[PDB]
């Protein structure tokens, strides 16, 4: 019975800016675009184009350091390296452009662990490695 | 042991008039004597260790069962929880008031009254009192640094000094929370041992509240590393010696030690 | 295997119009700004930029007075030390001109603890410690 | 170490347009404002201002009576008397022209007990104590 | 300790159209109302008004006739019970033109009991007793 | 105690567009109309009207074949006999002309059992029987 | 905060007795829904809930159980800007 | 080969007037008498006692104890088993 493989989600490491983060807990990221949905004169079949693209990224993880809410509104790049060590074909994929939609200067409840929350947007996207 | 519990009988008992081994004494022997007789050895336990049971069997002229309860009373205040040391061997005890026997005999050949105190001695094969739990040590610093008491590690030892703590671990929890960190989870209860139990009440109190005010413990001295609390919980019905009153739940982050070269100097040319 | 550290959410310090707060349980901060996103005549790629911001926060802890009744709309300000007792590196946060967006009169249950919810805005913030 | 309290919410006594209604069980009001956020032509900080305020509030409570039934939309007072004990600082609230936004004429379920909600506006508030 | 009591939901007896329905399960009813708020031009407190009334009613219980799929959309009565009997005083209310907002003809779950859930709206409601 | 009987929804009975479909597990059906809700000058009580009527309908089931896939969106009949046993007077209630609002082509996850969800709406409706 | 869940005894040898006394110290607990922990008056004990379980054995067990809790305040303190002065220059 | 476990003593410190002696029972025991193999089928119990000798340095016995366990040592038996088809290749 031939071997398989799940990627593991321990196994991201996220380089936010170049320097590595390494409190990160979970990072999402999507490449959205506008169907443009037009209904032909004698097709009753809709069509779906292109349009633009748009992109929406986040980011959770534990509380360390004021690093977002220093950083502001600055633009800056994401590398997200989710390594496979089953098999070694780690995958890489840059971010570009990436702004916060919202600074969160300050998140906490009294008998928990404080987390910080990020999300925002990115001009485009690079496939470095699969 | 039978050395050490005969001296002790011996030196703080006057109304004796002798301690001796089972078989030992003549039919002339002069009462009231006592007679130590030593039991099974059974393992009772990581905590406790191996627990042996002691008797100490009291004897009395057939006068009346009341100079029998009183001797009773004064053997009970002698052996009770009191450090003893076994010249002997040179090595100490502590034994623990467990009873009495089945009931008051009453032997008619020998002219005699007899009654069985129950004693018992805890962790028998033990003799070091040193862990390589690093959180036991820490705690068990702090509680005695905070508490001024006695505070040995996982199991107990057969000479412990009354009043004192134990602390140990009893459930682990690692957890690899991101690439980079890992989570060590220890659910460690602790004893509180005295003869008074209104001071277990009150140590437990201020250890309690100190582990509550101060939420975190320092691992070692050199600092750099913390035991955040959790949950720290005392549950007063637990019994003294085998399970111990107070849970405390404690958490710690490590950091995956890996590291690479770095980009100190960067150099470059133009050209066209 | 070298420390790490969680900001213990337990830590956190609110002085809210200069006097401590001491009864606050979660306190919530987010510095918003509309994302803007143009579309270009020759670009498929959205571009995002600053626009402007806008402030919002949230507190919530048990009733022990009318202090928040009795402020009205008045603006203040909110000071948040998140204290890091494992490593000293405190962050201290200053929220200016914070105004309710409702003054809660009265909230109450009667089989429970009466607990106190704010929400808000702030017109700017200062970072005054990381 | 020094007391502290919470303002149990078994201390409410609510006296609705002054008879003292006791089969009530929770109690909700606040002060609402519309924000009136304005961007200036220079500034890039959104400023808020109090706008015009709005009341609104809710009860829940065992049914004994038509008493809201029959009441329609009459104006009337609410008083709330949030009582403490351990310290004996009460906090009392009154709230001005209550009108209710819809009569509850029937809410029942077969297994269960009939509880009757509300739900309202008034007009302004009075902190009469705290 | 003085009596009290609470109005148990069981003691609910719905005459829906005159006859006496006996399988329904739990009743809804309010009279609703736009609030009409208005902004005056000097005062910075908001106005409210009874505006227009409008009514709202609900019914869930066992099915067991077509009795409501048969009765269409035409108006009919509902009077709504609510016995007493620890105290004596009942309460009795009438709703007027009740008219079905929906005709739920089929509804059944096939593991399950067949219930018939109803809303609609009324006229206007009178208050025969309480 | 004279008896009862619940309408067990296990006695239902579905012949979809003629065949009798016996994998289907529950159905649901409404008859909707536009309120047409009307505010007169003198009168304070909203009139309602009958407005216009418009059906739907819903059916879920075990998968089986590609019946409602082939299907496509032709009109159709729905047949809906509730049997009732404890007494013998079952219900049947016919839907004229049923349409498919959406074609479920594919549903289906991999550790569960394949259901067929259908959703849509008929012009008009029959009781036949009751 | 600290919390307790305190259980009770009542022994006697009428136990009609017993279940009198249960009730009113019960119905006293409840009623008066805060308990003074010292004459002082400042401490108090908030009753969370009452429970009786008359199964249960008069001596070991004990009938009543009751948990009680307090919110206690940490003790830090620091100095105060009594008075405040500066000056003006240009 | 075997070894012996401490398990206490016995009920008494008997003594026997007739023989004019004093007597005390030890009381040992053996485990796992009729395991003598030390193999397992299961390949990955086979796997961690391969990874624990090789990282702790120690014994490794796979599917039970035997009778002449050398203490210091580690035993990696499994409990419970749970297979399931979460896909149509995948199991």
């Amino acid at each position: 019975i031939e071997e398989a493989s799940f990627l593991n989600g321990s196994d991201v490491v996220i380089l936010i800016d170049g320097v590595e983060e390494l409190y990160m807990e979970e990072i999402k990221a999507d490449f959205e675009q506008d169907e443009q949905s037009i209904k032909l004169l004698g097709c009753q079949n809709e069509i779906s184009r292109v349009g633009t693209t748009k992109g929406s990224f986040s980011l959770n993880g534990y509380k360390t350091d004021s690093k977002f809410a220093k950083l502001g509104f600055r633009s800056f790049e994401i590398i997200y390296n989710l390594s496979n060590s089953e098999t070694l074909g780690y995958e890489s994929i840059r971010l570009k452009n990436c702004r916060l939609k919202k600074l969160p200067l300050i998140n906490s409840k009294a008998g928990e662990i404080v987390k910080i929350e990020v999300e925002g947007s990115f001009r485009g996207y690079d496939l470095l490695n699969e | 042991m039978r050395a050490g519990i005969r001296k002790a009988l011996i030196d703080n008992i006057k109304e004796l008039k002798g301690c001796y081994e089972p078989n030992v004494p003549n039919k002339d022997t002069k009462k009231p004597y006592m007679v130590v007789v030593q039991g099974q050895d059974n393992d009772h336990g990581e905590t406790i260790g191996f627990e042996r049971s002691i008797e100490v069997w009291i004897y009395e002229g057939r006068t009346t069962f009341k100079k029998l309860d009183k001797l009773t009373k004064q053997v009970v205040e002698v052996l009770d929880m009191n450090t003893i040391v076994d010249e002997s061997e040179n090595e100490a005890f502590t034994c623990i008031y467990k009873g009495t026997s089945e009931n008051d005999i009453v032997v008619e050949e020998w002219d005699a009254i007899a009654r069985g105190i129950r004693f018992s001695v805890i962790a028998l094969e033990d003799k070091e009192d040193t862990t390589n739990d690093r959180w036991v040590e820490a705690l068990s610093r702090h509680t005695k640094d905070l508490l001024e008491i006695e505070s040995y590690k996982d199991n107990w030892k057969k000479n412990f000094i009354a009043p004192c703590a134990l602390w140990r671990t009893t459930h682990i929890e690692n957890k690899r929370i991101n690439y980079h960190l890992i989570e060590i989870t220890k659910t460690m209860k602790c004893h509180v041992v005295s003869k008074n139990k209104d001071e277990i009440v009150k140590l437990l109190e201020t250890l309690e509240t100190s582990l509550i005010i101060d939420k975190r413990v320092r691992l070692r001295e050199d600092k750099n590393m913390y035991l955040t609390l959790v949950s720290v919980v005392e549950d007063r019905e637990s019994d003294m010696f085998t399970t111990g009153q107070l849970t405390a739940v404690f958490k710690m982050i490590g950091k995956i030690k890996r590291e690479g070269p770095t980009m100190d100097k960067i150099y470059g040319n133009g050209n066209l």
